[PDB]
């Protein structure tokens, strides 16, 4: 919070950025506080922190083009253009938070408005009560009635943070909306970690 | 105009504008190589807007520039390179620590402007100090009006 926090009054000091560098590229893992800059009070904090979620997670993907973009309400919208140096060899993403639930299904529409290249994360506070059932449920309903990642521009895989972090992938194009695979781990890491190479077997985290 | 020069000198926008002019004004006896590099890097420097990350790639814009230097082509393809690139210099040189470092720069040099006038009157009184700088500039009373 220090580091994210004064940044913020100037950007720029020649010395924050280095900072967030640290973050990003620091062997302590920090995704135990990250999600907690939903937007903290200075709401440009909410950049900071997904830039170094989005760098830190996505350490594999090349990424070279990041922009921060608002919305005159509750929406800091992140978009990101990388690539992919060896894996099933250009594709798209972006980030955005929520709160409680409702808030997401609310402007799902409007934030979209930025092949199935696009990949979307979601983050949503709900900082109380693990309940894995009733969160997976409550996802599925939206990714089954809502086709919006189809019809709109192609989303490739929708994943939602939990918030220690609890992560639910939902792919809504030709298998079942659910990934018993990756729960409670961001798939941004499945080329970083072959987990490709276990085809063989039944796997339980 | 403090308030506008303010908000000014905070947008990231502001360098690549000017770098779009100096560059925009000499298309030719400007290597392909470099403008070719050039243009992709200020492009870059575009897509990141808004990004707690973003700085102006100074350092880069200059290092393709010191590459082709680095070759040094020789007998009049040597100048022409050298001088045609002065305004690119100019303006790296300006941003080498982002617009934060410009910002303060600004600022910093109009103050220097009032003590470069203030400090020659004082000890004692107008006339004295009037004669100081008459006996300093002697080869200029333009200079001593306009203090």
């Amino acid at each position: 919070e220090s580091i994210f926090l004064s940044a913020i009054d100037m950007y720029g000091h020649q010395f924050c950025i280095e900072n967030l560098q640290k973050l990003i590229l620091s062997e302590t893992s920090i995704f135990d506080v990250l999600p907690n800059f939903f937007y903290h009070s200075n709401q440009v904090v909410r950049m900071a922190a997904l830039e170094v979620y989005v760098r830190r997670a996505y350490i594999a993907y090349e990424l070279n083009s990041v922009q921060h973009r608002q919305l005159k309400d509750n929406t800091c919208v992140v978009e990101f253009q990388f690539m992919l140096p060896t894996s099933h060899p250009q594709r798209m993403g972006g980030m955005v938070s929520f709160r409680t639930f409702e808030d997401f299904v609310r402007i799902f529409d409007e934030v979209m408005g930025c092949e199935p290249i696009h990949i979307l994360n979601v983050a949503i506070k709900t900082d109380c009560d693990i309940e894995d059932d009733r969160l997976a449920a409550m996802f599925r309903e939206f990714t089954q009635q809502n086709k919006a990642t189809l019809v709109d521009h192609g989303i490739r895989r929708l994943t939602f943070l939990v918030a220690f972090p609890k992560f639910f992938t939902f792919r809504a194009r030709d298998k079942f909306e659910e990934d018993r695979i990756y729960r409670h781990l961001e798939p941004a890491l499945a080329f970083q970690l072959e987990l490709n190479r276990m085809r063989n077997f039944d796997l339980t985290a | 105009w403090v308030e506008r020069l303010m908000k000014t000198l905070r947008d990231p926008s502001l360098p690549l504008l000017e770098l779009q002019d100096i560059m925009t004004s000499v298309s030719g006896r400007i290597p392909p190589n470099v403008e070719k590099s050039i243009k992709k890097e200020m492009a870059q420097y575009a897509s990141n807007i808004t990004s707690v990350l973003c700085q102006f790639p100074s350092q880069q814009i200059a290092n393709i520039l010191d590459s082709h230097a680095a070759t040094l082509n020789r007998k009049s393809e040597r100048e022409v390179f050298f001088m045609n690139t002065q305004s690119i210099v100019q303006l790296v040189q300006r941003y080498r620590s982002g617009i934060r470092g410009h910002m303060k720069a600004v600022v910093m040099d109009l103050l220097r402007q009032y003590l470069r006038v203030e400090t020659q009157f004082q000890n004692g009184h107008y006339d004295k100090c009037v004669f100081a700088l008459r006996e300093e500039n002697k080869s200029d009373m333009n200079t001593v009006l306009n203090y």
